[PDB]
RNA sequence: CCUGAGUAGCUCGGAAAACGUUAUUUUGAGUGAAUCUGCCCAGACCAUUGGGUAAGCCUAAAUACUAAUUAGUGACCGAUA
RNA sequence: UGUCAGAGCACAUUAAUGUGUGAUGGCGUGCGUUUUGAAGUAUGAGCCGGCGAGUUAUGAUAGCAAGCGUUAGUUAACCAGGAGAUGGGGAGCUGUAGCGAAAGCGAGUUUUAAAAGAGCGUUUGUUUGUUAUUAUAGACCCGAAACGGGUUGAGCUAGUCAUGAGCAGGUUGAAGGUUGAGUAACAUCAACUGGAGGACCGAACCGACUCUCGUUGAAACGAUAGCGGAUGACUUGUGAUUAGGGGUGAAAUUCCAAUCGAAAUCCGUGAUAGCUGGUUCUCGUCGAAAUAGCUUUAAGGCUAGCGUGAGAUCACAAAUAAGUGGAGGUAAAGCUACUGAAUGUAUGAUGGCGCCGGCGUACUGAAUACAAUUAAACUCUGAAUGCCAUUUAUUUUAUUCUCGCAGUCAGACAGUGGGGGAUAAGCUUCAUUGUCAAGAGGGGAAGAGCCCAGAUCAUUAAAUAAGGUCCCCAAAAUAUACUAAGUGGAAAAGGAUGUGAAAGUGCUAAAACAGCAAGGAUGUUGGCUUAGAAGCAGCCAUCGUUUAAAGAGUGCGUAACAGCUCACUUGUCGAGUGUUUUUGCGCCGAAGAUGUAACGGGGCUAAGUAUAUUACCGAAUUUAUGGAUAAGAUUUAUAUC
RNA sequence: CAAGGAACUCUGCAAAUUAACCCCGUAAGUUAGCGAGAAGGGGUGCUUAUGUAAAAGUAAGCCGCAGUGAAGAACGAGGGGGGACUGUUUAACUAAAACACAACUCUAUGCCAAACCGUAAGGUGAUGUAUAUGGGGUGACACCUGCCCAGUGCUGGAAGGUUAAAGAAGGAGGUUAGCGCAAGCGAAGCUUUUAACUGAAGCCCCAGUGAACGGCGGCCGUAACUAUAACGGUCCUAAGGUAGCGAAAUUCCUAGUCGGGUAAAUUCCGUCCCGCUUGAAUGGUGUAACCAUCUCUUGACUGUCUCGGCUAUAGACUCGGUGAAAUCCAGGUACGGGUGAAGACACCCGUUAGGCGCAACGGGACGGAAAGACCCCGUGAAGCUUUACUGUAGCUUAAUAUUG
RNA sequence: CGGUCGCCUCCUAAAAGGUAACGGAGGCGUACAAAGGUACCUUCAGUACGGUUGGAAAUCGUAUGUAGAGUGUAAUGGUGUAAGGGUGCUUGACUGUGAGACAUACAGGUCGAACAGGUGAGAAAUCAGGUCAUAGUGAUCCGGUGGUCCAGUAUGGAAUGGCCAUCGCUCAACGGAUAAAAGCUACUCCGGGGAUAACAGGCUGAUACUGCCCAAGAGUUCAUAUCGACGGCAGUGUUUGGCACCUCGAUGUCGACUCAUCUCAUCCUCGAGCUGAAGCAGGUUCGAAGGGUUCGGCUGUUCGCCGAUUAAAGAGAUACGUGAGUUGGGUUCAAACCGUCGUGAGACAGGUUGGUCCCUAUCUAUUGUGCCCGUAGGAAGAUUGAAGAGUGUUGCUUCUAGUA
RNA sequence: UUUGGUGCCCAUGUCGCUGUGGAAACACCUGGUUCCAUUUCGAACCCAGCAGUUAAGCACAGUGGAGCCGAAUGUAGCUGCAGUGAGAAUAGGAAAGCACCAAGC
């Protein structure tokens, strides 16, 4: 492939390792805001594994709480409501009527330390996989170009910086997490 | 700042060749002389104006050069030899 | 009867020759004739022809040069020369 | 750092508008150097005195003169003598026939069947003297790291050998063995023998790891304060020892006489130096290039072109104007006349589809018509300018050739057309037009490339060019308007009843605008809908009624309302009332750090700007006179052009 | 020098703090030797007496503010990294994480040894005698040194192909005696030419030798997602780094994460194992002690600092004597703006300054010495390395004379 | 390092020709007894109409079509009975030449009337010395092959030499230095360059930063309370750049300490205005440069991160200011290791340890203090003020008042 | 001058549409018997003649239908702000023209 094209590889797969990083994120325990905190964890509907998407809706209508809609309220809301419960929420969900509004308190320091541990830890290991598709890239190029020294630097920096842009996108992701996280 | 170079992929021609014509109206030349260097016929030969293996044009005997046009719409360009008082 | 044998020579590397190896000459290695009927050479060589017979030596003369002496000179330098 | 002058002062000479000196006015940013170029913050030069760098030997070529001169000239060498020319001396050479590879032939040869056709031949010179150039000689002066050869250094360090010395003092107390206890015996325990230990502290000594001072030092490595070793991997003395494509090296490219990827000394060698530096009398005349090609080549070198000098050509040559003639395919313009692209619209192809070959294809859209188009590599066409040749007229011996000597290629700037870069760059690449280089001056605030312009010299003479006229600073005023920004004398898009002028545009003394007063409703809270919008949350139509007047409401204002208010119409009073457009000068937009800092300044509302007039100033320009002189001509009077 | 006390800082550089003698007490580790002056406390005086050969020590009294009263006297502890250590190192920048080093391992050498030097005798080795010498590498001690002979190098092997000089089986031609009408044939001498075949060593060939150079992977499916990789198949290689360690003198990302450290630590300590490019004698891990070794923390300690100042000198200043240097085109050598070969004491524009000094301190004169030495070029030099070329020392092979 | 070195085609190239580019577009290191020639015969592509399989496309019949077909080929073109196709015939796809032109510094390369002889095609006049054309090729030294009316070292031959023809040579750096030659040097040095470096400085302002406008929309509504795309205008010099320049016979830097200054695009203190400004705490826009705007840990790191504190811990410039004021911690001498690369000298825009900063002040400016003169008869006091300079920081608590 | 061939120019010329005409002709037309000829074949060609025609080619008239061509202004483009001079669009013509020879006339 072009030095472009590697680029081009490397980002799709990063942006596949990105969707990956984003769903284990999800689910680690925060001030728990998450949409997909929820839709990454099938729940137990009558003993079989149901998504929240494909069978429900969410929404947020103050900024410290979360909002189901179900369209059953006899037969669908306690298949949600029952596993909402009991979870790493650690919180005591209430429904009304048609919707369960389901409340999240502050995590205590101990636990969010735990979970901000584990999350950083995740992070970390997407990092050393980003990093080591970037060196096997960069075997790439110099299978590729090993002719002109100022362009093989220029390819260097090129890829460098790409995978700048991507940790500085994944950090602001991180720090979108934390602050949810609040 | 100083990047790499190579693969401009153009910049590259022949040495430019004297193509065109070899004489000037008013001229008195003589028979065996080169008139217009050219491809194909651009310019068509008159009276006594000979052929040369390099689509050459020139002289076949002794007079003065002339131009006329031809053609449907007089676009065609001839060259004549309108020989010298004789 | 004799006239200058490891001789001339042939080959392997050479060198000198204007010649960067070519007639010719010389040898570190090998090989090695004829006896003036012969040999050498006449820029490979061959025949005829020509000339001389190597394989011993010496040789004033014109020759370079002044370290100096004798007399003299300098379209030589004059104490920064 | 002085010039042009110059008050005054003191004098009086190669006696002459004299000398010295200058209160003060005008003017003025060194010399060589190499570069496109330096007052240069580019380099060298402190100054002074001498000295200090294109010669020679030979040979050739070119120029000028001479001797001889159509078989002449001339001798190399050698000899006679004054260290002399000279004479004796033709040894040979050049020119006297060339062609062909040569044989060979020859006023012809060779190619060739051919002397066809072509090549040269089809005939002048020799030798010296001067100058220049070239060639071999180190061959203008000087500068390299370098190589080899011949030698000397181990006295300095290093290495070993033999001879010796030295380690003040005080410590710690190992191994080993004896004895006694213990242990089956050991192992072990205590005393003793003992004083070993790349053992310790610590003198001297060895080395110098660190702080400070020092840095043309007291010191070519130190002073002082700390440091390690200081019984051994120990320091040293004496004599020898190993020497340089070599030795030595607890190894670092260490050391080999304060210096060493390999010491110094003498020579080859005066090595070489496309790179630096310099190169010493006067004057006259002419007087380029920084471009092209080639290059183990880009700093260099070779050839061209160019300049210059001698000759000839000397108008058929070359230019300058006038004219004719040709090409182009540039610009423009167009692109149902192509090429690629591409849009608005119509019947609508192919038709997907729907559809029982048609039926809608509301999509893709053929071609066509439509009105426009974009192209350096688009051109149905299609300019001009220019270029060439050509005719007429002027000029030249020349921009023609040969010969001798060259020089330059690292150009730059401004304008035009560009390309690249970004129609960024004082950038690069180009072609063209001019400049500097190689040539100064005035304007331009001072400025190499801008404008005007081309300087023999002296002028205390005139006309001027560009350009300028309030003052600095020579140099003008009148009239017409604008300006109130100091615009002039930084600015962008946008904005603005700024402002002047121009053009038209409605009313109107039956009274125009305005100022202000009165109403401004109505079905009607029209409905969708907001529990709460109905004249104004959001949406839909947004009409008629009475009225001069009135909008499902101009807006404001309300949860809805309401209410306020206006368009609309009338009224009080009574002379101006509007945008419609285009131009001059304006304002904002306009914030950065030595000192105003985007008129040269003081200042300027003219001393600013544009408009017509007559003026003036003002250049090394031109003219004038005077002096010299170069190239030429009547001609030698030493006169003129 | 009142107080703080490393807060200044790349870092306790430096300085201060500790000392000498006697008496208590001294740990971890430990390979028993050390650690140890460990860590830490008390006293050192005067007179009398007890005291001994001399003391030391002790009792009583005596106070100073303090009694090795002056003198010269290790600061210490902990953590981590490297190296075993004591030591040698660039004379005159760098004293070490380097080198050396005992030890370990490999290799060659049977004597007139190998080796090394010299041309050669000859000499060390060595007048040694394989437990000795020489080389290569790793460099206390303990435990291991995984795979691969693909290519290379070495050793061994001989068939096979390939192999010189040289020898001659043999071929061809010239000159011409002669034979020939020509044409031509052509004896002998010389002439000229390399080909049958022989021709070694050696190379290609085959094995072993990696503690000899050295190197020692990918694709796909599958692990409560999974990029990961426990796993199973495929391709390639001679084998695909085994163990061990693993942000290390190695880690770009990185200042990786984590806990401690720290109020707060891009440094530090241990850990996390996909480790860009770790890695096992071009060795790997623990590793006792030690370093004028490096780094971090800590008790004390201080004008390093907070925050600087004073006393004495030697200067600095003056007086008398003596007295050089670098620099140096010439100068009477201001300011701001613009200009320029783009950073103006000399230029133009405006501003101001009587002239000459002395003492500090040096903005500028793109200050001084140093014809760039940083980078580039030169058809420059030099050295060094090498399957760059050509030679060549040395070693080895064949022929020939020695040599039958 | 890239790519090129030779040659040809289009634009560039601005209408004679021609003109550079590391500018924009492609190729050649040829093909052919036919694709040369001669004589004769013949005329498009495409599209349309109608037809067995058979259509979009196989082909024919016709019309139409100006040749966009085709031309051995890269592009230029031309090529409408042609420069193209079919038939027959030969291979002039001649020998010796050649007046004369072209283009050009040389070398060379391009055409060439016409002549002598011989032919071929066609009965023929006429044509044929290669293709409709332009790339399509390497001199020379040396060497080989055949022929030669050439010479045969005294002669005779021969060998051998000479002439013509022929072949070998990516001398592809392709006008080519030998038949034959790679790297390292931070161990390096010699001569040169601001014409070729990093920095500084200077031009430009792409970019960077800042300002502004247009305002869809978000904002119950309402662009401009607070923002604001979609887009542009500009400015600054200040981040990254382009520049190859006065300067490389020398303009010494990153940082740390000291000295600070100026400016505003103001951070606080000063003032004013609007609010989606109940108060408080504010946001917002401007005038606004007088003063001030912290400490500690880490990084050599300026920077940057973290903690604490004030009202705040603003931003630039002065050679990334500041050694003729101090230090070199890093950085950029050798020295050494780790990981990697080159086999090898070595290198790392990797880390790692240390690893020498010269100065007696000439002048101006600049801070103090004197000497002579002036200030007009000499001397001594006291002044005005001409001109400026220093200085213009600011927090907390309480009362008014828990008041509005 | 009418017809046929043919000469210069090589669409202002043409292509097309509506008619007329051939006595002599030019042409169609009748055959492959003959020389010759077909990538084949009297299609073309060559031999030999006009039974039939103005059909068609052909010429003359009208037709400006398509296409071609095209009056002036100015600017565009340019050369020292005057000159130079467009293209395009437009009216519009053009239904080719100059000839020679042989006959009929």
């Amino acid at each position: 492939m072009s030095p472009e094209k590697y680029l081009n590889f490397f980002k799709e797969t990063a942006d596949k390792k990105f969707q990956w990083l984003k769903e284990e994120l999800s689910k680690i325990r925060t001030g728990r805001p998450n949409p997909k905190l929820f839709d990454n964890l099938l729940v137990e509907s009558y003993g079989d594994r149901m998504p929240m998407v494909a069978l429900a809706q969410i929404a947020v209508n103050p900024p410290r709480e979360i909002v189901i809609k179900p369209f059953d309220v006899k037969n669908n809301i306690n298949a949600i409501y029952s596993e909402i419960q009991r979870a790493n929420l650690g919180v005591q969900p209430v429904i009304d009527g048609d919707k369960i509004r389901i409340n999240f308190p502050p995590m205590t320091q101990e636990s969010r330390l735990e979970s901000i541990k584990q999350a950083k830890k995740v992070v970390e290991q997407i990092h050393q996989e980003l990093r080591s598709v970037r060196r096997d890239t960069l075997q790439m190029i110099k299978k590729d170009d090993h002719k002109d020294e100022d362009f093989e630097e220029f390819l260097k920096e090129e890829v460098e910086k790409v995978n700048k842009q991507y940790i500085a996108q994944l950090e602001t992701i991180q720090k979108q997490k934390e602050k949810e996280l609040l | 700042s100083k990047k790499g170079v190579g693969s401009t992929k153009n910049g590259r021609d022949s040495h430019a060749k004297r193509l065109g014509a070899k004489k000037a109206d008013g001229q008195m030349i003589r028979t065996g002389q080169i008139i217009y260097r050219q491809r194909g016929t651009r310019v068509y030969p008159g009276v006594n104006v000979g052929l040369g293996s390099d689509d050459t044009l020139f002289a076949l005997s002794d007079g003065l050069v002339k131009y006329q046009k031809f053609g449907p719409k007089q676009g065609k360009t001839r060259v004549s030899v309108v020989k010298h008082k004789l």
